[PDB]
């Protein structure tokens, strides 16, 4: 019906500023250290 | 009014506008229509999913 010259345009529904736009194509119209290895009792203990 | 995203057209005024346009502008038309269709679909799924997520958080 609406198809024009081999083009299948059929599958279409047919029934501030106020600009006007064209329809169908819109455009303007833990762990804490332990004592060892912490450097005491490694220089100490006079007993 | 709108079919999916597109508004409804009238036969008489429509059959003139599409006669006006150029084959170089049909591709742009297809892509604008894809954009509007997918945008409407995403709007709908957004509504549905937000309802379901509210129910999920409540549960």
């Amino acid at each position: 019906x609406x198809x024009x010259x081999g083009r299948x345009x059929x599958x279409x529904p047919x029934x501030x500023x106020t600009x006007x736009v064209t329809x169908l194509x819109x455009x303007x119209x833990r762990x804490y250290l332990r004592f060892h290895x912490x450097x005491y009792x490694x220089x100490x203990x006079x007993x | 009014q709108y079919y999916r995203g597109l508004p409804l057209y009238e036969k008489n005024t429509l059959l003139e506008r599409l006669k006006q346009l150029t084959p170089n502008e049909i591709k742009e038309l297809e892509h604008l229509h894809d954009a509007v269709f997918v945008n409407t679909g995403l709007q709908n799924v957004r509504k549905v999913r937000t309802k379901k997520w509210k129910k999920y958080w409540q549960y």
